[PDB]
RNA sequence: AGCUGUACCGGAAGGUGCGGCUGG
RNA sequence: UAGCGCCGGCCAACUCCGUGCCAGCAGCCGCGGUAAUACGGAGGGCGCGAGCGUUACCCGGAUUCACUGGGCGUAAAGGGCGUGUAGGCGGCCUGGGGCGUCCCAUGUGAAAGACCACGGCUCAACCGUGGGGGAGCGUGGGAUACGCUCAGGCUAGACGGUGGGAGAGGGUGGUGGAAUUCCCGGAGUAGCGGUGAAAUGCGCAGAUACCGGGAGGAACGCCGAUGGCGAAGGCAGCCACCUGGUCCACCCGUGACGCUGAGGCGCGAAAGCGUGGGGAGCAAACCGGAUUACCCGGGUAGUCCACGCCCUAAACGAUGCGCGCUAGGUCUCUGGGUCUCCUGGGGGCCGAAGCUAACGCGUUAAGCGCGCCGCCUGGGGAGUACGGCCGCAAGGC
């Protein structure tokens, strides 16, 4: 508390979406919405923080996925302040139980981009050019951050398990472990280690990522 | 009407455990408590207790579940897989000792309700007696 | 667009009257 | 002494010659109309072997009558719906009886056969000796958890009491207006009507369009809805009377009085029938006009009322009735409260777990269970034949 309560980490979504098997996380209805109990946060976020900080230890990499519109920023800021790579644009459907196929196009963003900084482009007409470069803006779009990695990562970070339900469903396949920050309209079985809270609310997003950073900063 | 009270607390118990629920109440009876007690020395049900709801006694029946399992559908393993009801009203079943049915090769058990109590194949067999067959479970 | 209970059919490759159904 | 059946798949075992939708094979699927591993022959091969094949019959496979061990929304299969007799089944606590139930002992359960162990025929078949098993009954003794019975209690099922609520629930009387048709009176003249376009038809005996009065029959616009009520069929103007069902609150009374239900008894759209009325509009059959039906103009039954029959359906949610348990979200009709909300009862959509061949169902189950009833057993012939019951008949079961 005392930093999550400012934050507003306990105010979850109306009694319109709540999923029942969240309802052991709800503390009161208030005003039409849904509040989160934080006590239970303190105690799931502790758990979470320390699995986190022994894979950091470890060795391991963490995924930071996320790709609501008020996340994307958020994302992107703290998961560039770390090795871990990141998907904050679009998530590809089986960017993990496809993974061979998604490193070639990996290898091709990488090959266009030591291209384009050769002087050996002047040939393929100026058209051809125009199309290679389109070619390589949509692939540094949607696989900047995910260059990163060389392998299967070791964890997965959801911003919103319920948004991201493909990246989850895949996570589940290939025995991912799966952290999530979930809400009141979320599956509380699907993530192994669950952080009960906001989706919402860049406040939320921003303290729950830095400290998760943090962690993984000092824990290196 | 409730014809059978037995086969209700069964079914009870299982609609419970199918959606991993902690804790069922079912309304109390003597021969419900040894049914229950049966269960719950063979390590099936994590315990019963007896409550009182609107004045109205009731069993309320702590179940137990294996661990978290890994991968797609993470829903923990269960303790009852399958409970049946055998001597049911309109077909009653009665065996003697040498008829006494062995469940799953020894891992399930059957409840028997003999004229020495309500015990398991194994107890009935060692005391060498028969009776009603109430239900296996596994 | 068909189907169906019933009742007729001396221009029945089927039609019409009174009701019902969607299995259009 | 060595034969017999097979060689497309089932089903172990493949090439050539002959024929050419022929001759023929076949247990099923099926081969043969020109290069047939399926017909006939040959060579090889496979399986049995003094035997090898075929026909007939029985069990199996067949969980394909499902007690073990099936089903009914759409594949065959929920009775058209109530009321209810026999039957089946039935809450909680305590005591008696030991009927079912369980156990011990004992008498039977002939021999032969079956099972086991030894033996005798040189082995085996066959046979001998010994031992055990055995469903089911009789007698004696024991136990009382469950079912039964007999007593004593309890209120969680069921039913009453008081107060209130909604409704096209049903029957009997009685009146309100709009509209169509017809008759009378007035005013006015050449078309009106109808179609995809036209015709038949009506009109100079004055039609159509207009105004006023009168007669009669049937149905009730707006509200009216994805609404409400009933067991189903089904039920809409309004008023009154008589009357059925149901919901809620209080938690006051009885103290298991319950659920289902083969027969029986009652209700049962429309279309039909009989005996009397009635008949405005529409309209089978029928009569005419255009263009094979369709469409247009007429028109009998019928549609309406009373009484008595008929008893069928896509009579449908193609889902029998009762009770209990299993996430929720949203819309709506109707009660109660401490009225942002909470708690009952109906009607709808989307969806957890689960179920299903799939579609889809999902607290209004087609999920998980218990009780009772009905029904299914490949298609056609066939709801046909004969028989029986019912009906005036059509026809129904």
């Amino acid at each position: 508390v005392k930093e999550l309560l400012e934050a507003g980490v306990h105010f979850g979504h109306e009694r319109k979406r709540w999923n029942p098997k969240f309802a052991r996380y709800i503390y009161a209805e208030r005003n039409g919405i849904h509040i989160i109990d934080l006590q239970k946060t303190m105690e799931e976020l502790e758990r979470t923080f320390r699995f986190i900080e022994d894979l950091a230890m470890r060795g391991g990499t963490i995924l930071f996925v996320g790709t609501k519109k008020q996340a994307q920023d958020i994302v992107r800021m703290e998961a560039e302040r770390a090795g871990m790579p990141y998907v904050n644009q679009r998530w590809l459907g089986g960017m993990l139980t496809n993974f061979k196929t998604i490193s070639q196009r990996v290898h091709r963003l990488e090959e266009l981009e030591a291209l384009f900084a050769s002087p050996e482009i002047e040939e393929r007409p100026k058209k051809e050019q125009v199309r290679l470069k389109h070619e390589l803006e949509r692939l540094q779009k949607y696989l900047s951050g995910f260059r990163l990695l060389k392998r299967l990562p070791d964890a997965i970070f959801v911003v919103d398990p319920t948004k991201e339900a493909i990246a989850v469903r895949e996570a589940r396949k290939l025995f991912i472990p799966v952290i999530a920050l979930a809400d009141t309209d979320s599956d509380p079985d699907l993530v192994d280690y669950i952080i009960p809270g906001n989706d919402d609310a860049i406040r939320s997003i921003q303290l729950i990522l830095s400290r998760a950073v943090d962690l993984i900063i000092q824990a290196r | 009407m409730l014809t059978d009270p037995i086969a209700d607390m069964l079914t009870r118990i299982r609609n419970a455990t199918r959606v991993y629920k902690e804790s069922t109440d079912v309304p109390a009876s003597r021969f419900k408590e040894e049914i229950l007690r049966i269960l719950a020395r063979e390590g099936f049900i994590k315990g019963y207790e007896r409550v009182d709801v609107d004045g109205k006694p009731y069993l309320r029946v702590y179940l137990k579940y294996g661990p978290r399992r890994q991968g797609p559908d993470p829903r923990p393993e269960q303790v009852i897989h399958h409970i049946r009801r055998i001597s049911k009203p309109g077909r009653r079943v009665y065996v003697g000792v040498k008829e006494i049915p062995r469940v799953r090769r020894g891992l399930g058990i059957a409840i028997l309700s003999t004229s020495k109590g309500v015990l398991t194949d194994r107890e009935a067999r060692k005391l060498g007696v028969g009776g009603e067959l109430i239900c296996e479970v596994w």
